[PDB]
């Protein structure tokens, strides 16, 4: 009910309740370039979620543990006392390590599930 | 868990049959049974696997069969060096992976 | 394939003991591994199984909450850490190769290349 | 065939969903047409995704049916109606239904997030 | 580690562990837009075809269609350890449409069975 | 509606017997089917249930193995193949219509059309 | 699974009640408790399904109801041709689909 | 922080009470709630747990089919509806905070604050 | 579910240990053990949570620890105000979330 980015200045534990509002707002040569680049950004994000095994979800839990070197904070100060913009700035240039770990964890999970489903 | 007679006997040169009876959910449901030969004091050797297959290194005197919930091993000709405790093993699904029987004394 | 146990052999009731297997004659990472237990005079029973990659472990219910099986493809080493050992766990523990295969390999569901067996006695 | 089940009853037309699918994806006017088809496909896929129905053609939900939307029984709905007549009958409530579906998913993931946190 | 197509000449087993590396490289004046739209359409047709089979969101998807020995009678050891994906893809030419049709029909039956199972009170 | 149970007779303990049921008077493929067992002196007991399309089968725990229920919608034929029959399985079996329906149909958790019955002796 | 009386009786023209007592997880959880009439030597036929919904082909009598975990069949206007066994069939969820009680013999005096 | 149970007292076996608990002095919607019981001569035993949003309910197996736990965050009200009370259910029922957290807080696998308790006699 | 001694005693100025014994699937695996103090006729107060962590409002004379499958509450001071029934509680995972021991009557002589 807050609207697009209305929760942007709210805390992470409150802004996380409005993910569908943000998701629904993501979708002559210049106009086609703008539409194609919007489609490409959406598809790259969806493919990246699929690689992690999070396709079809907005809140996706994973098997990658949190490193204290990425952000040495407790859940209360992360979720109740700061916004997603401040968090995004705080963990800048740590996201590529997290993405690589998520990719490797999903590859291992897919192999383990295939082997479990291969037992008679 | 898996029922196997405690011993068999026979003369050299005779055909000797050893059998194990399980249940419908393991021998009856799966075609993955195996037989092992354990000499006293030594580790067991794989003799038969799956259904009447022999691994490399095992002579063709060891064969077997499967019918219903009963599996069997046949020794086409008894030898003095065959004296050992024979064991059955069978796959029983994902909750109970393997079920073993007791030992059979060949008594050559 | 000279699969040899290097584990211990004497523990008190309620203590812990680690067993391990070393392999040399085969590609260790290509085969599943298991531990099979032989109590004296009672025959053999399967205790635990680990996949070829080490990600999956399976146990009998009687040890599911006590034993941890792990493997290291580097140095070709299988390990089994047994906690809270009971008097019923006195037995010879054999290393075995197989009992499982990945979806890209043929089926096994049998044990091969058995080790010589470590003797574990619980006082 | 494509739209062949449009005149069939819904109970029979629901078994041809893969026939109706695949026909949604396949000089500036042709490029605008391709981009428009892709945009509509992605809008529909996102709309399914926010409902927890991604990757499925028949998706069951946790939203109860309100008798004020339609008071027909299942025999009349599925054996005596086509999808076109049904779509006409309940068009005035479609967006309301969509909103409720979205809300259910908003709750569902949170519950799953808690269940996996135990 | 091996790059975009580095596993192309490796065995099918080894190459099956590099699916994400190739998956990332499928998405990234009028003719440039035409090229981008063609890339998007090919990606979306492949994702849709996986979705029809119930494989959406997975790169390795197990199914309920048994393998027919008339398509290929090689055992798993020969297919996965002694053959590459290019040679395999050549071997199963003229059979992929039958497999795709069987996968579509199997998933339709799976969806009806799941809907009926979920209809039990 | 008529259900004719052209089943078997007497078998030994440990043997196998197949029952069949021919349906007429209704669209066979539109209804779920079941087998219900009546042991003399005990009363009715449900044995197995199969969906209208034949893809889903359900059993009581006591016969969850050993029994296979099969449906042929082209010949309007229901069948039940019982392996490893026990002495406790001696009973009159009945072919019955209903008990499951489907998601797109009305609720039908009842058996409305019953067959003549067939005697299985073990 | 569920408890029934071994027999009931009454005079012609009187009303009788047959009850089935199950548990909270079957009768108390699902409103699908049908009742069947089986003449000895003949297959049973459906007398009432769900709880209170009578199928076509059955006279006005044999109406049923439920309360708590107990289902009840009321047979008013008892006729001489009703001398048959009566059975309950209760839905018990997905793991166990249907449960039956023993037969109740209806004796017409 | 206060918790006051306002539920009923003496009930016959097979009856119901529908106990309730009023919370004050803290943010009700931020904490999970639970009901824990003590028989008059025995120790204290947990009965049921509900999360902070009310969507998830958990029970001990002994009461799983007869107790319903619910909450209303707009009235600061917790409810427990017992519809099949047995003679063994005689106990003091305490309303308590804690028992779980909804993933975005720290763990709360303890009972942070307890009410005074309602007496259920049956 | 949990084994706990029925009573313990000591003199003012000394300290006591109250043990609580579970199994490997609950105390040993989750490390979520709490202790609380119940006076007869009164509601219990939380004294220890997360095995070792003391909440606010409780002085340092109450502490705890665990070893293996055994949890332990250490109480120093032993003043008259501590004459109460102490209970241990442990998280067992989902499907029977919490398990409790019996009460320990602490007698202050
Ligand atoms: C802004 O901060 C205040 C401080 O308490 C808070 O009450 C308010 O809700 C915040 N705004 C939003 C949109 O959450
Ligand atoms: C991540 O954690 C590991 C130990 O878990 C640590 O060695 C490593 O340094 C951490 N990452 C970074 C970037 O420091
Ligand atoms: C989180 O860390 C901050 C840093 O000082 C601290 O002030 C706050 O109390 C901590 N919260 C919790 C719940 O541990
Ligand atoms: C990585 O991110 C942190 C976040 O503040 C930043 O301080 C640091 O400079 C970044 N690293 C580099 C190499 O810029
Ligand atoms: C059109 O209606 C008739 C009515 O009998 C039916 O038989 C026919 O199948 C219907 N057409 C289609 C395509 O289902
Ligand atoms: C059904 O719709 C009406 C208005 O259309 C609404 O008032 C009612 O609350 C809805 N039903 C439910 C169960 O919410
Ligand atoms: C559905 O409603 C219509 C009303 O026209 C009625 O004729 C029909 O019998 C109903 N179907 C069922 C199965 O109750
Ligand atoms: C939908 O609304 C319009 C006007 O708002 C009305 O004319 C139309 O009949 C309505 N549709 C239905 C199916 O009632
Ligand atoms: C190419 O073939 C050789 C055969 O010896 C193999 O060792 C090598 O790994 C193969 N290349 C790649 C990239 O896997
Ligand atoms: C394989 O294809 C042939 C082609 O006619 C078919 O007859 C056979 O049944 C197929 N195999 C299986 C297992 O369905
Ligand atoms: C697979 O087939 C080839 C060719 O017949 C054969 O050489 C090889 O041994 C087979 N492998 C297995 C595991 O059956
Ligand atoms: C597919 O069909 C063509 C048609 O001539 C044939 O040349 C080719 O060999 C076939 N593929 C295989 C794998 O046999």
């Amino acid at each position: 009910s807050l609207g697009f980015l209305g929760a942007a200045g709210s805390t992470m534990g409150a802004a996380s309740m409005t993910l569908t509002v943000q998701a629904r707002n993501l979708l002559g040569i210049k106009q086609l370039q703008a539409r194609v680049l919007a489609v490409e950004h959406y598809l790259r994000d969806q493919q990246l979620l699929g690689i992690w095994g999070c396709s079809g979800k907005l809140i996706c839990c994973t098997n990658v543990p949190w490193n204290s070197s990425w952000s040495n904070r407790n859940l209360s100060e992360i979720w109740d006392n700061m916004t997603w913009l401040q968090w995004d700035k705080e963990i800048s240039n740590y996201t590529q390590i997290i993405y690589g770990l998520l990719e490797e964890s999903q590859n291992q999970q897919e192999k383990n599930e295939q082997d479990l489903l291969a037992l008679d | 868990a898996l029922t196997q007679p405690p011993s068999v006997s026979g003369s050299p040169g005779q055909s000797v049959t050893i059998s194990c009876t399980g249940t419908s959910s393991d021998i009856g449901s799966y075609n993955y049974v195996s037989w092992y030969q354990q000499h006293p004091g030594k580790a067991p050797k794989l003799m038969i696997y799956d259904v009447t297959q022999r691994p490399s290194g095992v002579s063709d005197r060891f064969s077997g069969s499967k019918s219903g919930n009963t599996a069997s091993l046949t020794i086409s000709g008894l030898q003095a060096d065959d004296e050992a405790d024979y064991y059955c093993s069978a796959y029983a699904g994902r909750q109970t992976f393997y079920i073993f029987g007791g030992g059979t004394r060949l008594t050559v | 394939v000279q699969l040899v146990e290097t584990g211990g052999g004497l523990v008190q009731p309620g203590g812990s003991l680690k067993l391990s297997c070393r392999a040399s004659g085969y590609t260790f990472s290509s085969f599943a591994m298991s531990w099979v237990r032989q109590a004296p005079g009672k025959g053999l029973e399967w205790v635990s199984l680990i996949n070829d990659r080490g990600g999956l472990t399976f146990y009998v219910d009687s040890v599911k909450g006590r034993f941890t099986i792990s493997r290291d493809n580097s140095k070709n080493t299988l390990s089994l850490q047994m906690h809270s050992l009971r008097d019923g766990d006195t037995a010879v523990y054999y290393c075995a190769t197989g009992g499982m295969s990945s979806a890209l390999q043929s089926s096994k569901y049998y044990f091969d290349f058995w080790g010589q067996g470590a003797l574990v006695t619980v006082s």
